[PDB]
RNA sequence: CCGCACAAGCGGUGGAGCAUGUGGUUUAAUUCGAUGCAACGCGAAGAACCUUACCUGGUCUUGACAUCCACGGAAGUUUUCAGAGAUGAGAAUGUGCCUUCGGGAACCGUGAGACAGGUGCUGCAUGGCUGUCGUCAGCUCGUGUUGUGAAAUGUUGGGUUAAGUCCCGCAACGAGCGCAACCCUUAUCCUUUGUUGCCAGCGGUCCGGCCGGGAACUCAAAGGAGACUGCCAGUGAUAAACUGGAGGAAGGUGGGGAUGACGUCAAGUCAUCAUGGCCCUUACGACCAGGGCUACACACGUGCUACAAUGGCGCAUACAAAGAGAAGCGACCUCGCGAGAGCAAGCGGACCUCAUAAAGUGCGUCGUAGUCCGGAUUGGAGUCUGCAACUCGACUCCAUGAAGUCGGAAUCGCUAGUAAUCGUGGAUCAGAAUGCCACGGUGAAUACGUUCCCGG
């Protein structure tokens, strides 16, 4: 992505002085109107950088997680996971997601199980309001775990949208060594980012850019 | 009825009369399900009624309702903290209910060698202002109006 | 009551005691634990002990008692009161 | 000029399952068969106490509920009481066979 | 606290009877009187044969007695001559021409009654009852089970107290009728009295009824 | 109960048995009409001169399991007690909890 | 009127008004009426000595008043003096015929002691 | 052509025959009115014929054992009302909403244990 | 925040009579346990004998019941005397069977000890079973995270639900035992099914579905469908949910059951049984007869019937369900006022019988009274059952007609087919229901509310 290819887009965006922390004063080109303008000229090369490192882990076979929890971009988020074959997190974050590991798997047994029960049959055998409540804790469990029933393992990377606002995954990453990839705006605290990308994190478009140009060079460190 | 708010079953009116008020009558004279026996009175009554006491009997009934029916109640609670005689309004269904009430025991106060007879003599009477609920209806004003003081 | 049909009910052995003290002449006071049977005009001018749960009780037999039982004339509890 | 078979059981299962066999016992000799009449089944019911001392409103309510069929054939041959004398079923099945 | 005898009411749901002829009142006390003692006498002889299970079915002119056990060979003893003499003992104690079967267990471990004997069993030889109920659910659950509960009542090791015990593992759907439940009961004669044992095996859910 | 008790039940049975011909007879001689109004007599005499125990009202229904005269229940023969285990377990056909 | 009775009977159907007599319940009225063969309704009244003496004999015919009285007295007497148990419950003034002691027997007993 | 009733109530019993171009009602071969000796029974019968206006257009003769008088008068009832449906289709909003196809439930309550009656407890007295 | 907790109501209880339990006292003994809620129509689903364990007395000692050893006898039947019977005392009759001939089976008796026997003690030694809190919504764990740790979190907050029910918030995520639901039953429609059930349309009828005849309807019972907040609108974070509407037999877990978490009270039961331990053993064991549990100055609880014209009585006349039955249910006919009897049909029962529902309805009657209300109590005489109705049964008939005229303080139960009233059946049982458990008929009032009451 482009210095000029940011701009149009906003990523230069960021939250009002009022609201800031202490260690993004490095990447924080100054203020404007009482609002945090993020320097591009950090922004693309680190973002260049990790996209380097992104599209390593997955030509070596990587799986990805990518990480976002606003109601805007939930969608945006799943979308850009799928358009690269990889794992998501688009609802509300669960605690031990990574670090409990082992009830993530049963949980995903769960939906595997009830999913291909429905297929199977033995609905008819539950009376119908019985096939129907099982019907309707499948679809919670898809809405739930839709994008992780098929992750296997932990993950290999991790990409983080607003990490401010996703702070519990990032404490589990760093508990488990899983890199952290995120678009950190003004507000966050970026020592749990090992390649951070200061940016915008609410505006849809600048999100969107950040997911189309991660996921390009996802598939294409896919097809070497 | 913490949780929800439970009054009356929705009645059926009294076919041969096609109202409703009759069958709520009727379900305040009942006697252990006996409705036969019971509206057997109320027509016994109201018939005589219509006779020795001026015409027109579904509406003299009604005529001597309103000659008894109260307006003004009492429900003493712990509102200030103990007991107050307090005087309040309560609304018109409970009141009609009530006012059944005062007219049927007053009934069963006359003797008169005959229920249907006891009861017609009384309801005519309180279609006169002059008889036996009425007069605790009077007192129902004085007591309903006698210790207003605090609530 | 007893059945008409049937009859008066008096068991045997007092039948034997009875009929043996008639024809021997006024004998001793004769022992028995049947309150069961009823009085005949046989057992009359006689007198009879009757085995009340404590102790048999004597009763000089006569005509208007025929028809009841004996032990209608044994009672089986005491009692004065309190 | 009739045989009037009639059955009774303890579980509907077992009693449908041999008058489904009877009858087509009978459409083996060709007979007759009334197809199968449930009649009212009976039901014995039972009220116990449970406490073995002082509780008698502790209690329990058991039940036994005897099934009922009924099935015909209308024409006597041979050939038929035959095989109704070469029939097998569960130990909970009562027959009465009557000419 | 009294629960309900989980075995009874699962009845013609999931649980068949042990015992499925029929008879009018004429003939009914005095039936089950005679299986009755005929399960008696077998529980009293076959002690030995890991016995689990004995259903009376009577046909109209004849009466058969089927056992469910682990040991068969043991039942059998040899050319069934054993089983032979009890198909007489049981014939005579039930005055009609008997015929008795077998029908072995496969999974010893996992049926109520062979673990809850077995356990005490192991109480008689004054094992200690904590391992003792330990080993029996995880030999259980590790056979495949879904659910497996121990209970334990009465004088403890000799205690002069009565600290009745529990253990639980797995999954066991009390409220759950349609659940397969197996359950069973024993009992234990110390030296310083008798201890009750209760179990409880849970082999998942069944969907139709008890076809 | 006390073995003494069944002993003494399964005895009052076998005598109420044997003598059921001679009670019977006598019942008849008693009942009917046309007696000779001692034959009536003499016959209600013989009549209680046989065994006590050998009226069948004398016996009382008891549990066969555990020998108890309360709780009997005539179709199964059973107290009211060991009828309820002997139903949980399946031993009663077609036995099972009602509910309606 | 007096017919041959110390008590009058009320105005009342004849039925009742013959029931006032002692001894005589409503079997034995009607038996009475029917074997003079009087209606039932009638009273006291509207009925002459024609009828009234057709009653006195009839009820003759059945012992009554004093009479009865007299006959049950001898009845409990001799009952007493016989030394019977019953005969004994009745000079105690407690049930005759087997009822409660225990409770409630206060119709023979009468009233309350602490 | 033919319509009609055949009403059963809690275990009621009774048959009647509904048929167009006459109106008149027999019960038990007796006459409606001698029979339902309460008025108020001839009255809950004859409320949906005259709701619909059709008493005079088609005759009613029912027969009537099982039940009570007011449970066999509502059962024939509900039973004109499923034959007027029956028959022209078009009364089911005026009937229902006349609130006859109700068809209610209401038994009686199996007398439960340790209760006086069903829904009714012994007088247990705290003092 | 909940609860028939209060309020709002209806009906009671507390007065009377009686039935039943209990405590007291008496007794020869008045068997034993049950003791606030959560003992007191409780164990007992049924004490005349029996039961029965309790008293008086009569008896017995390897024994009433079991195994062993012997020794003898068929086994038995019928019959006599004494006795109150236990029992003794007999006399006759039979004296059999498998036997390879010894015996065995068979019982029966005698002896012999080993032994039986105990409702004797300890539910504060126990198992089992059960109540209770409470059908209350709770109770926990794995894993994770946090903390040096004890631990915390989850499970709290915001809502919401019958519900730790659900939803969001939320380092918790998940789970388990619960809750819920799978089970029964009930409310609507579809399957065969027509018998002993049904009778629409057909033919006859004696008018009786009775009889041809029908298979439709009612049913009967199998299998099924059906309701899901599913639909619409509102409300609400759009969340959950809630309100309303539609449709529908059914609407918001449709109704009612069954279903009782972890635990709590050394709760109850050693007299159901089982059982540690102690205690009895010519006796605390065993047998018989009679007696008691049914006792009268009392007290307490639970009930029944009442006190009346919404009534009583007569007359007619209606109007159910669910059950039970073969030492049984027992029709019809006769007899009896009746309780009943005789005769004897049918029925192991959709067939026959119990067994004709009562309140209701129609007419007349009574005129407000201790009454034609009430029926206690006594008198007299019967009936049935049962060896046997004195103690101490049920029922009929005649006669008698108490107290009672709505019941202090106080208190109870109930939210719909409920309450209240009316009958019906059953278990137990020779007989002995006002109890218990079911069945239907008729069929209400009221609930503003949560201030309080109590409890949670
Ligand atoms: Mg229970
Ligand atoms: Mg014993
Ligand atoms: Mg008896
Ligand atoms: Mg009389
Ligand atoms: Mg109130
Ligand atoms: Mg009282
Ligand atoms: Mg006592
Ligand atoms: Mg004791
Ligand atoms: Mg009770
Ligand atoms: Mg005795
Ligand atoms: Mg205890
Ligand atoms: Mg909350
Ligand atoms: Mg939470
Ligand atoms: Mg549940
Ligand atoms: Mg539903
Ligand atoms: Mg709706
Ligand atoms: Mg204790
Ligand atoms: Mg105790
Ligand atoms: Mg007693
Ligand atoms: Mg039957
Ligand atoms: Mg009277
Ligand atoms: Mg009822
Ligand atoms: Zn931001």
């Amino acid at each position: 992505v482009s210095m000029r290819d940011m701009l149009k887009a906003g990523v230069h965006f960021g939250h009002q002085t009022r609201y800031w922390n202490p260690k993004m004063k490095p990447f924080i080109f100054g203020a404007r109107n009482k609002v945090h303008i993020i320097n591009l000229e950090k922004t693309v090369p680190m973002f260049n950088e990790a996209l380097a490192e992104l599209n390593k882990i997955a030509s070596r076979k990587g799986k990805i997680l990518f990480v976002g929890t606003k109601r805007a971009a939930s969608e945006a988020v799943k979308d850009a996971a799928l358009s690269c074959d990889q794992f998501f997190v688009n609802h509300r974050w669960l605690g031990g997601m990574l670090t409990n590991w082992k009830t993530v798997r049963q949980s995903i047994k769960r939906l595997k199980d009830l999913e291909t029960q429905s297929q199977d049959g033995t609905f008819d055998k539950l009376t119908k309001k019985e096939a129907l409540m099982r019907t309707r804790e499948l679809e919670k469990l898809e809405n739930s775990l839709g994008g992780i029933k098929d992750m296997g393992g932990l993950p290999d990377a991790l990409f983080v949208i607003d990490a401010d606002h996703e702070h519990i995954a990032i404490k589990e990453a760093n508990n488990l060594g899983i890199p952290v990839f995120a678009i950190v705006d003004t507000n966050s605290d970026p020592d749990g980012v090992d390649f951070v990308i200061p940016g915008n994190d609410d505006a849809i478009r600048a999100v969107t850019l950040y997911l189309g140009a991660v996921a390009a060079t996802v598939r294409e460190g896919r097809s070497q | 009825p913490r949780r929800r708010v439970i009054g009356q079953r929705k009645i059926l009116p009294d076919p041969k009369f096609g109202s409703e008020l009759l069958a709520k009558f009727v379900n305040i004279l009942m006697v252990d399900g006996k409705k036969s026996t019971a509206e057997s009175i109320v027509y016994s009554a109201l018939e005589t009624l219509a006779q020795r006491s001026g015409k027109s009997e579904l509406e003299a009934f009604e005529v001597a309702l309103e000659n008894v029916r109260p307006t003004v109640e009492v429900k003493s609670r712990r509102v200030g903290g103990s007991t107050y005689q307090v005087p309040v309004e309560v609304r018109p269904v409970r009141r009609n209910a009530l006012a059944m009430r005062w007219i049927v025991e007053a009934a069963r106060k006359r003797g008169d060698k005959s229920m249907a007879l006891r009861l017609a003599n009384e309801l005519s009477d309180a279609a006169e202002n002059k008889g036996t609920a009425v007069k605790k209806r009077e007192d129902v004003h004085r007591m309903a109006e006698a210790n207003k003081a605090f609530a | 009551p007893r059945s008409l049909k049937k009859g008066p009910f008096i068991d045997l052995h007092l039948l034997k005691k009875v009929e043996k003290a008639v024809e021997s002449g006024d004998k001793k006071p004769l022992r028995t634990w049947s309150r069961r049977s009823t009085i005949f005009p046989n057992m009359i001018g006689l007198t009879i002990a009757v085995h009340n749960g404590r102790q048999h009780v004597p009763v000089f037999v006569t005509d208007e008692m025929v028809g009841h039982k004996l032990g209608e004339f044994a009672p089986t509890r005491t009692y004065r009161g309190h | 000029q009739r045989i009037r078979i009639r059955l009774k059981a303890f579980d509907h299962r077992l009693i449908d399952q041999a008058t489904a066999e009877i009858v087509e016992t009978a459409k083996r000799t060709g007979a007759q068969v009334r197809g199968p009449i449930p009649l009212p089944t009976r039901k014995e019911r039972f009220t116990v106490l449970i406490s073995p001392h002082v509780n008698k409103d502790a209690r329990d309510q058991y039940e036994i509920r005897t099934h009922l069929r009924l099935v015909d054939i209308v024409e006597p041959t041979e050939k038929t009481v035959d095989a109704l004398m070469r029939l097998d079923l569960a130990a909970g099945v009562d027959v009465q066979i009557s000419l | 606290g009294q629960k309900v005898h989980p075995n009874g009411i699962r009845l013609g749901i999931v649980k068949p009877w042990n015992s499925t002829w029929f008879a009018n009142t004429k003939e009914f006390a005095d039936n089950l009187d005679s299986d009755f003692k005929v399960r008696q006498y077998l529980t009293k002889e076959l002690a030995k044969a890991s016995v689990s299970r004995i259903v009376i079915e009577r046909p109209a002119k004849s009466i058969r007695v089927t056992i469910h056990t682990a040991r068969p060979g043991i039942v059998i003893g040899k050319k069934g001559e054993d089983v032979e003499k009890l198909r007489k003992v049981v014939a005579d104690i039930a005055g009609v021409p008997a015929q008795i079967n077998i029908a072995e267990v496969r999974k010893p471990e996992l049926d109520a009654k062979l673990v809850a004997d077995s356990i005490t069993s192991q109480l008689e030889r004054r094992v200690m009852f904590r391992r003792a109920m330990k080993r029996a659910v995880q030999n259980a659950m590790r056979l495949g089970a879904k659910g497996i509960k121990v209970e334990v009542s009465g004088r403890l090791g000799g205690a002069e107290i009565a600290r009745t015990e529990w253990y639980r593992e797995g999954r066991v759907p009390l409220h759950t009728l349609r659940a397969d439940i197996d359950y069973n009961t024993s009992e234990a004669h110390t030296t310083y009295g008798v201890i009750g044992v209760k179990v409880w095996i849970f082999k998942g859910e069944i969907l139709g009824g008890m076809a | 109960a006390k073995q003494s008790m069944k002993a003494r039940e399964v005895k009052r049975v076998a005598l109420a048995d044997k003598y059921f011909a001679k009670r019977a007879e006598l019942k008849a001689i008693i009942s009917d009409v046309n007696a000779s109004d001692e034959d009536r007599w003499n016959a209600v005499l013989k009549l209680q001169t046989l065994p006590r125990d050998s009226s069948p009202s004398r016996q009382r229904n008891r549990c066969r399991q555990t020998g108890r005269p309360h709780g009997f229940l005539r179709k199964f023969g059973l107290s009211r007690i060991k009828v309820r285990e002997a139903a949980m377990r399946g031993e009663i056909p077609g036995l099972k909890k009602a509910s309606w | 009127a007096r017919i041959a009775g110390i008590n009058i009977p009320d105005h009342k159907h004849a039925v009742i008004a013959l029931t006032s007599i002692y001894g005589v319940g409503k079997t034995r009225s009607k038996a009475i009426l029917a074997a003079a063969g009087i209606a039932e309704d009638v009273k006291i009244s509207e009925l002459s000595e024609g009828q009234i003496d057709t009653l006195r004999d009839e009820v003759a015919k059945f012992v009554v008043e004093g009479d009865l009285r007299r006959e049950i007295s001898m009845s409990i007497k001799r009952l007493m003096d016989l030394g019977c148990y019953r005969g004994l419950r009745h000079r105690r003034g407690l049930p005759v015929r087997g009822q409660r002691t225990k409770t409630n027997a206060r119709t023979r007993k009468g009233p309350r002691k602490p | 052509n033919q319509y009609y009733g055949t009403g059963r109530r809690k275990s009621s019993a009774a048959r009647v025959f509904i048929k167009p171009g006459n109106g008149k009602i027999v019960i038990n071969q007796r006459s409606l009115e001698q029979y339902f000796g309460r008025e108020t029974a001839r009255m809950v019968v004859r409320q949906p014929l005259e709701l619909v206006d059709m008493v005079e257009k088609l005759d009613l003769y029912i027969t009537v054992k099982g039940g009570g008088i007011s449970g066999q008068a509502g059962a024939i009832r509900h039973g004109i009302t499923r034959a007027l449906m029956e028959y022209d289709e078009s009364l089911r909003s005026e009937l229902r909403k006349a609130g006859f196809v109700t068809r209610d439930a209401r038994q009686v309550e199996r007398k439960k244990v340790g209760l006086r009656k069903a829904r009714r407890r012994p007088q247990f007295s705290k003092r």
